[PDB]
């Protein structure tokens, strides 16, 4: 866990997530897939302590496919980010906190909107045309801020992203073996497997 | 952080019917990880011999530190320094650095040249002589090779024999030890001849 | 380590057991502990064992010194103000417990002395991790107007409390006796009720046991 | 701040032969320099020919003892009268100890007897209860002392065949139980010479088909 | 809290309470389940003395448990929804302690369990 | 402790050693790190030793409950997260365990999972875990490929624990390999470093750092 | 500890207990912590033992070299030389002193110096952990130009009663009695003032 | 978690030929400060047990409503409470030592050492120790604190092992216990010279000797020391 | 500084040293070389605390020239060894030591021979046939184990470093920017430009 960034554009978001699971001094796998699916347009990634990013995750995920399957109805992703903020201000003040920041990338279907929201561990919520956790907003926020348009295509956000992955690969220390794409938008979730 | 305990290894010395045996292994570590299997920790100095174990470095320091003072003390003396003169010397020179030691275990052994006897002798980081009859011990598997010691010695074994004792007591003891061991050198030493061998050992 | 000092008719006693120990392990079953500063002055030394061998070398030798230069015979107050303010200045860092001993011109004298520098004087003393067990004999024991015989009786009885009672100490005991007029007389392992049993069976090896990998001739000759 | 914890030394030792097995442990019983006992037994008969010590902090190793012949008594009552094979005392023990994982038993425990084929067994635990079937095993204060000298001559380690280069090791055979006691005293006073806390006295209990016999050797008393 | 053992046996070895509860299911409206070669159909009976009915809004007599999975039934509507979200919940507990959706066996099993515990649990029906 | 397990054309290979420690005192040499849960499922024992062996029984009588229930084996994925919630329970408490759960049934294929005490859960082909995984995964990775043959897949397993008992202080005693198959675990052997090392040498013509 | 030093008609009277402890071990019953820096100059020590030690040899060596140059001392430069020592020192030192005297112009009189190397020249002082226990009754008890029979019974029933309460202080009662006819040592011992 | 404030100091103890001796001071001490002197630390439990308690004296108090409670709970119901079924110096040992280990478990420890002296109804000399951590030893001769250290080595010289105790009796037994007791008024910082002595003799039966004191004590060599080292005067 | 590696061969000894330099959450430099040529047939590369790395390394080399001016002559590599170790023994018991591990590889011109010297912070000396600083060697030294041999040539010695540069790349956390190899043999000191 380290590198988790998102991207919302003018018909989509995107998230992109590190693949790299290191401990001590050892790559134990550089394949991870950090995301879950919570609903078949939102889609959230994740990183923070080991364990429990998973555990939460997937936590959440049952949860929401529990209220699809009871009312027959997809939540949006304000709702959803609402819950999920919710769970981790439980969380904090528990005898162990879920130490477990979070990106909910997704498509309101019935504004026809594309939604991106940063969550951190403490539960602090905010909506945003781009987010990052960890030490990858140090070099990726100047640079959004830069280059980001709010009507760019899909195509220009991935372009984007490139852009970002290249500057963290130049600049971060730890190898973090490349990045997992993802985009959310109004058919749903798709995963992009050449980058 | 223990200096005593970075690098690893033992040496064990036995006396016998008119001989003496001093025994090391060969390991050299940082901790967990085994860095060389040549590192060697017996020396002579004409017909002393000298072991230490401990810090590495200071292993080292101390060899070139008595190699030099002994090579002087050759030629001033007009004569190689003896095991009971040696054993004082090394005292003297650790006990110098008492509030700032050297972080060994270091053991003589040898015969003396005039009057035949075999002598062995231990000290602690700062210079407490600790004279012995039948075995010195030392390093990181010091309780092992006490108790290997204390149960396989007996007096007045003949150097092929004593070779056996020292051996055994070496290898069992390394074996029961992480850092100590990959590999293994027995001096026997007699009054005018000295074999060196190398023992096969579990390389783990 | 268990040590003790006993004053009597014409001179002074000390003794001490022979244990030297590194953490719970035995080092050194058979070391001295009893240590010559002069001819007729003694020191019985518990702590540690580097700093009572080598502050007690010290200033016997200073103190032979000091007898060359001054045509006399040295005097235990001399050893017992030179070792106090040795070990005064360092504060306690230098180890030694000593008890000191000794006959000369002004007569018999016992002192102890700790790390820090302070002296005690006594008709018996004893220091040492078995010194409880050593003063319970003395307290027990101990009268005026002891004879030489007696004396050594005490002493190493006071060290044999120490030896069975004390896990710090155990195996010999050695005496010193410093009477006037005579030759101090050393007396190195003057009990041995801890002789090792015979064992129940030689390892000796089969000539061939171990497996060696190579063999060469070592040249100490020039 | 409290502490509820402490060291009462000692050493116990188990070997097991072909159709019979020891457990040995000497019976003094201290606690820092302090000999609280010269015969305090913990090497115990639990039934079923099961003979069980747990070696470090008495307290907690009584307890233990206590539980386990209790869990034995209660094997009875509920499984109409079986007996509690030794693989199965094992794993018992196992959660006892694993039970106060997080507030431990501050024990080296070991278990001797017969497993079902009638042969020689020797299990260990450490004080979580990590256990293990071994023909060899000693515990407690002097187990770094006594452990390698086992391998050795009980399992022959480092030991080769003379005359064959090293290439052919010497074969394992079982041990008799004169074999095995000579081994057990050998052992003991060798860690009576150099361990503090080892001494005073040495019981054995040996485990035959037959049943549990005893026996008693004195050991130095320093 | 209410213990009062209300599902008893008789002197004819009867659990009226449980036996009353299958006349409560024979009052209800009829359902069909019949099994194909390649699928699984499920009709349903709804009364008819119910016009000026909302039907977008009114809860559905077939239910999804899963996605691959649904439950009808005949009796009491407001106890259907009890059982009805138990298994709901027992189906997103299996797919995140197995990592696979309930087997159809399975999730009957779990249901029936739920049913046969409240025919011998103090203070329930 | 050094452990690991590799996916490849022919199943999977598990090696250990054997080696268990007490700081620096080598406490045994014949510790078994490799528990069979059932006859398709293996389970591999690296850190707190009894934490590992008293779980990963009681991982099996959970296993075997499965089968009882449901009259089916239980899957590689299912018995591995059994007890990565088991630890995440006890996470803070101080359990030290890291594991892999390595096994083959008909909807999952071969499968290897590692699992460990912090509550990582991870699906891979290749695994090294304990105190000498390191030097294991030197050997290991350097010679791997998928189409290895049961044969040389064995002997990379061996080798490369014999790598990591040789190097590392904490490692050694024995290498203990297991071969999993599509009918289930199969035992090749316990090897004694003390002549496996030797053995290797003189063959191969490796470790010549080592006096011969 | 339990020590104090009294003023009276013909002089003055030192007076101590004769335990040494280390933790609650006695290691010395029968200490004498009356001690001759000068003639008819001595010192109560308490504290420890080594500080108290090296400061009186310290001091006697002083007076020794001021007698050799300038003639006999007075009592208040001996308290002086100790208070240059304890004050100067300070840090490094735990040791209280009691000076007490006898000028034949200036009589008896006694100098206590605490911790810190302050110098308080008093009519009686007493000091050391035993102290504290006898403040009321020496306070009530005290008269000044005391004989030398009334001065002993104050000290002897004052250190008793320290003695009895103070778990550091036991053993033999020592006094040093200073006056014009010279140097006097008295002892009392457990068995009469136990029961005073 | 505690810490001891009013204390108590040694108990010794040693088997003879037909019975046991125990002792122990009437101090209570608070810390430095020897606070009370009419404590009696040695408490009975029937006519043929005593248990001798150090360590803090709340406590100890605690232990004494215990006992003496143990005794009312034991006549309920039973006849034969002044015979058969009688309190024994092992019930009571085996009472006290499973409440010592309990409260060290629960991090809440009755801060004591304490010594179960007694005879058996078979006519065994029972004599057994118990302290804070539930730590259990039997021995001829037994002591708490400093006596542990000073009086043991004494009481070893008349019974050193087993075989020595037929031989021991109670005259010499008494003697030694006595004299352990004046060592370590010599030598124990907190430590009192009156004191109390229990024997309990398989014949004769519990007595119980109150306000005794330590004496023949050696200080006159007192006199003869001065100074440090150099000092004349 | 992190990754310093060292394969004596034949006829030559090859140094590897990675190229990063990175302070808190940025790689500041990316083609750092981490030696200094003592002498013409002698090469030391360095690792440790930074400041203290270069500043040792230049202290030594400054040194070693001044030997080769005074006396004409070429110090062997021993010579040169034990100059450093005994710096480094001296360094360990100073107010404030140098943090400083360091390879020595060279070719003894007398002897004909190449020598490899592993040398830590504390004045631990090693003569090697291949060797390793940091946690590299948790991976090289097994590794080497078992591909090495004594009588390889220098071609065979680059790619048996091209294999540990690629288990490092695989399984290290960070991103230590490749190596710059150096070879020392008969003809001196060269750099490979193409690694
Ligand atoms: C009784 C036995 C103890 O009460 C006696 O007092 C004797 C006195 C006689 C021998 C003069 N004391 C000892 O035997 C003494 C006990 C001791 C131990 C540790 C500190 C103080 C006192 N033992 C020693 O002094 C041994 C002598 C050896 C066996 C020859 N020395 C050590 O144990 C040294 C201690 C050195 C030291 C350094 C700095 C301050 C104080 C002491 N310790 C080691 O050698 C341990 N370690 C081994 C691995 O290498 C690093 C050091
Ligand atoms: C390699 C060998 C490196 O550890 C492996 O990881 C193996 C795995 C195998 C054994 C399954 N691990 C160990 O050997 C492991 C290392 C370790 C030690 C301590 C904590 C975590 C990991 N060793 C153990 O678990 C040993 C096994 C014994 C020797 C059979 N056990 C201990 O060290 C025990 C219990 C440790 C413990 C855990 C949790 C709470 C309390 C204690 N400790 C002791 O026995 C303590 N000590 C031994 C020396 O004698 C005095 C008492
Ligand atoms: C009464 C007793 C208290 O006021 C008197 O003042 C006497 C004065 C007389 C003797 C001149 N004081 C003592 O007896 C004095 C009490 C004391 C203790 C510690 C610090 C200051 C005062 N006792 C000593 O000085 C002894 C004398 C030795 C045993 C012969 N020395 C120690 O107890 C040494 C002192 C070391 C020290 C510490 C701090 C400052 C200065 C010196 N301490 C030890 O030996 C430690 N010991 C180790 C074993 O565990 C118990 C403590
Ligand atoms: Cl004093
Ligand atoms: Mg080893
Ligand atoms: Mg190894
Ligand atoms: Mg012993
Ligand atoms: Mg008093």
């Amino acid at each position: 866990m380290d590198i988790i960034l998102g991207i919302r554009v003018q018909d989509s978001v995107i998230l992109a997530s590190s693949k790299a699971v290191t401990r001590g001094i050892s790559v134990l796998k550089d394949s991870d897939d950090k995301t879950r699916q919570l609903s078949p347009h939102t889609l959230m990634s994740f990183a923070g302590e080991a364990g429990d990013t998973v555990q939460f995750a997937e936590y959440i995920q049952a949860n929401i496919q529990l209220y699809s399957i009871r009312e027959d109805y997809e939540l949006s992703p304000q709702a959803v980010s609402s819950f999920v903020r919710q769970e981790l201000a439980k969380s904090i003040r528990s005898r162990r906190p879920y130490q477990v920041n979070v990106l909910i990338g997704g498509y309101d279907k019935k504004k026809n909107k594309p939604e991106l929201y940063q969550i951190d561990y403490l539960g602090t919520k905010v909506e945003l045309p781009y987010g990052a956790h960890g030490y990858s907003g140090f070099y990726t926020f100047s640079l959004l801020d830069h280059h980001y348009r709010p009507d760019m295509t899909t195509e220009e956000g991935l372009d984007l992203l490139k852009l970002c992955v290249q500057e963290l690969e130049k600049r971060m220390p730890m190898d973090f073996k490349g990045v997992i794409v993802k985009i959310v938008d109004k058919d749903g979730i798709r995963q992009v497997d050449d980058f | 952080s223990d200096p005593s305990s970075i690098n690893g290894g033992i040496v064990v010395a036995m006396t016998g019917k008119d001989c003496v045996a001093i025994a090391c292994d060969l390991r050299l570590g940082s901790q967990s990880l085994g860095v060389s299997n040549k590192f060697e920790k017996i020396f002579h100095y004409g017909h002393v011999f000298l072991g230490i174990t401990g810090l590495a470095t200071d292993v080292t320091t101390l060899n070139e530190m008595f190699r030099y003072k002994t090579n002087l003390y050759k030629l001033k003396e007009e004569r190689a320094i003896e095991p009971e003169t040696f054993t004082q010397l090394v005292s003297s020179s650790l006990y110098e650095r008492r509030f700032g030691p050297y972080f060994v275990g270091p053991v003589v052994a040898g015969i003396n040249s005039k009057s035949g006897k075999p002598f062995i002798a231990g000290f602690d980081l700062i210079g407490c002589i600790d004279e012995a009859k039948d075995f010195i011990v030392s390093g990181t598997a010091s309780d092992q090779l006490f108790g290997m010691c204390e149960s396989l010695y007996e007096p007045n074994l003949e150097p092929e024999d004593l070779f056996e004792t020292i051996s055994q007591a070496l290898l069992n003891a390394a074996d029961r030890d992480a850092l100590s061991g990959w590999g293994a050198v027995v001096y026997i030493i007699k009054k005018d001849e000295v074999v060196k061998r190398y023992l096969k050992m579990r390389q783990d | 380590t268990t040590i003790v000092g006993v004053k009597f008719n014409n001179g002074v006693v000390i003794a001490a057991d022979t244990r030297s120990t590194q953490g719970p392990i035995v080092a050194d079953k058979n070391c001295a502990k009893l240590h010559r500063i002069s001819p007729k002055i003694w020191c019985a030394g518990a702590g540690t064992a580097a700093d009572t061998e080598a502050v007690t070398q010290l200033i016997g030798s200073n103190i032979e010194l000091h007898s060359l230069y001054t045509s006399r015979e040295p005097r235990v107050v001399s050893a017992l103000q030179m070792l106090k303010q040795h070990l005064f200045k360092y504060q306690g860092h230098i180890g030694a417990y000593l008890i000191v001993a000794g006959v000369d011109p002004t007569g018999s004298h016992l002192f102890s002395i700790h790390a820090h520098g302070s002296t005690d004087v006594g008709y018996y003393l004893s220091l040492g991790s078995g010194s409880l067990a050593a003063m319970a004999v003395l307290e027990s024991h101990w009268k005026q107007d002891l004879t030489k015989e007696e004396a050594i009786k005490l002493a190493s009885d006071a060290i044999q409390a120490g030896i069975w009672n004390d896990l710090g100490s155990g195996s010999n005991v050695d005496v010193c006796v410093m009477e006037i007029g005579k030759d101090a007389e050393y007396l190195r392992n003057y009990l041995t009720p801890n002789v090792r049993e015979e064992k129940q069976k030689s390892y000796k090896f089969p000539r061939g046991t171990t497996a060696v990998l190579k063999e060469s001739i070592v040249n100490i000759c020039d | 701040q409290f502490n509820p914890y402490g060291d009462n030394g000692g050493t116990i030792l188990g070997i097991a032969g072909e159709d019979f097995a020891v457990l040995a442990g000497d019976t003094r019983n201290i606690t820092d320099y302090s000999i609280n006992s010269r015969y305090e037994p913990k090497v115990f008969d639990c039934g079923d020919n099961i003979v069980m010590s747990a070696n470090g902090f008495a307290a907690d190793g009584d307890a233990l003892v206590k539980r386990f012949k209790n869990s034995v008594k209660w094997y009875h009552f509920d499984h109409n009268d079986k007996k509690l094979s030794i693989n199965s005392a094992a794993r018992n023990i196992q959660h006892l100890l694993y039970g106060k994982r997080f507030f431990p038993y501050y024990v080296h425990t070991i278990i001797a007897g017969l497993d079902e084929d009638g042969k020689g067994a020797v299990y260990s635990f450490d004080p979580v209860g990590s256990y293990e079937r071994e023909q060899c095993r000693a515990g407690g204060a002097a187990a770094s002392l006594i452990m390698p000298f086992l391998d050795n001559q009980v399992n022959f380690k480092n030991q080769y065949e003379p005359g064959t280069n090293g290439k052919v090791k010497k074969p394992l055979k079982y041990l008799s139980v004169e074999e095995v006691i000579k081994l057990v005293r050998d052992s003991f006073t060798s860690a009576t010479e150099r361990h503090i806390q080892v001494g005073d006295g040495l019981e054995i209990l040996i485990v035959t088909k037959d049943g549990v016999r005893k026996e008693f050797y004195e050991l130095k008393r320093d | 809290g209410y213990d009062r053992a209300l599902s008893i046996f008789s002197p004819d070895g009867h659990i009226f309470q449980v036996e009353y509860a299958l006349e409560a299911v024979k009052r209800g409206t009829c359902a069909v389940g019949v099994k194909g070669k390649n699928c699984v159909v499920l009709g349903c009976e709804r009364r008819s003395t119910l016009k000026l009915q909302d039907t977008r809004i009114t809860p559905s007599k077939v239910s999804k448990i899963d996605s691959h999975v649904v439950l009808s039934f005949s009796g009491l509507n407001a106890d259907s929804r009890i059982l009805i979200e138990k298994a709901r919940v027992e189906a997103q507990s299996h797919r995140l302690t197995l990592e696979d959706p309930v087997t159809v066996e399975y999730l009957t099993r779990y249901v029936a369990g739920v049913q046969q515990r409240y025919t011998q649990s103090g203070g329930v029906r | 402790t050094t452990t690991l397990a590799f996916r490849f054309q022919g199943g999977i290979i598990v090696a250990v050693d054997s080696r268990a420690t007490a700081g620096n005192w080598v406490a045994s040499q014949t510790v078994k790190k490799v528990i069979e849960i059932n006859p398709f499922l293996l389970g591999t024992t690296a850190g707190g030793a009894a934490d590992c062996q008293f779980w990963e029984t009681w991982l099996g009588s959970q296993c075997r409950l499965h089968e009882l229930r449901e009259k089916e084996r239980i899957s590689v994925a299912a018995a591995s997260k059994i007890l990565s919630n088991l630890v995440y329970q006890y996470k803070g408490a101080g359990l030290s365990m890291g594991t892999m759960i390595c096994g083959y049934t008909r909807k999952e294929g071969p499968t290897i999972y590692y699992v460990d005490s912090d509550g990582t859960r991870l699906k891979g082909d290749i695994f090294c875990v304990g105190s000498g995984q390191t030097f294991a995964y030197g050997v290991l990775d350097s010679n791997y490929k998928w189409d290895l043959s049961v044969e040389d897949a064995l002997y990379l397993g061996k080798r490369s624990i014999l790598a990591a008992a040789h190097r590392d202080a904490y490692s050694g005693g024995s290498v203990n390999l297991y071969h999993v198959t599509e009918d289930g675990w199969i035992y090749h052997g316990n090897h004694d470093v003390g002549e496996l090392f030797w053995k290797v040498k003189e063959e191969e013509g490796s470790f010549n750092n080592v006096i011969g | 500890t339990s020590i104090m030093a009294v003023t009276f008609k013909d002089g003055v009277i030192l007076g101590a207990d004769s335990r040494t402890t280390t933790g609650a071990y006695i290691a010395n019953r029968v200490t004498d912590k009356l001690t001759r820096v000068h003639d008819k100059i001595w010192c109560c020590r308490s504290g420890s033992a080594a500080d108290t030690q090296a400061i009186a040899d310290i001091v006697q060596y002083h007076l020794e070299l001021y007698t050799s140059q300038y003639g006999t001392p007075s009592t208040e430069t001996a308290a002086s030389v100790f208070k240059e020592l304890c004050y100067e020192n300070k840090d490094n030192l735990t040791a209280g002193i009691i000076v007490a005297g006898y000028d034949d112009k200036n009589k008896g009189e006694v100098y206590t110096i605490p911790l810190g190397g302050s110098v308080h020249k008093l009519p009686y002082a007493i000091a050391g952990s035993g102290s504290t226990f006898i403040y009321g009754y020496c306070d009530k008890n005290f008269r000044e130009n005391m004989s030398k029979e009334e001065t002993v019974d104050f000290i002897k029933h004052s250190l008793s009663q320290a003695i009895k309460w103070d778990g550091s202080s036991g053993g033999v009662i020592r006094m040093v009695v200073l006056t014009a006819a010279g140097v006097e040592r008295l002892i009392f011992y457990p068995d009469e003032y136990e029961q005073l | 978690t505690q810490q001891p404030i009013v204390t108590g100091t040694s108990v010794i103890s040693m088997k003879y030929d037909n019975g046991v001796i125990i002792a122990a001071d009437n101090l209570g001490s608070y810390g430095s400060l020897l606070r009370f002197n009419g404590v009696e630390r040695l408490i009975p439990v029937g006519d043929n047990t005593v248990v001798g308690i150090s360590g803090d004296i709340s406590d100890m108090q605690h232990i004494e409503r215990l006992l003496k409670d143990l005794v009312t709970e034991n006549a309920y119901d039973n006849p034969l409470a002044d015979a058969e079924e009688a309190l024994e110096p092992s019930y009571i040992f085996e009472y006290l030592a499973t409440v010592m280990y309990q409260r060290r478990s629960k991090m809440n420890p009755l801060w004591n050492a304490i010594i179960v002296a007694g005879v058996q109804s078979n006519g065994d000399q029972f004599l057994r120790y118990v302290n804070l951590l539930g730590v259990t030893y039997s021995s001829p001769t037994l002591a708490t604190g400093f006596g542990a250290h000073m009086a043991n080595p004494l009481l070893r010289k008349v019974v050193d092992r087993e075989s020595d105790i037929p031989k021991t009796t109670v005259q010499v037994a008494e003697e030694a216990i006595v004299n352990a007791m004046r060592v370590l008024y010599y030598r124990d910082a907190r430590s009192s010279r009156n004191f109390s002595l229990a024997i309990i003799d398989k014949n004769t039966g519990l007595t119980f000797k109150k306000n005794l004191q330590v004496e023949n004590m050696k200080w006159d060599f007192a006199k003869d020391i001065k100074g440090y080292g150099t000092q004349k005067i």
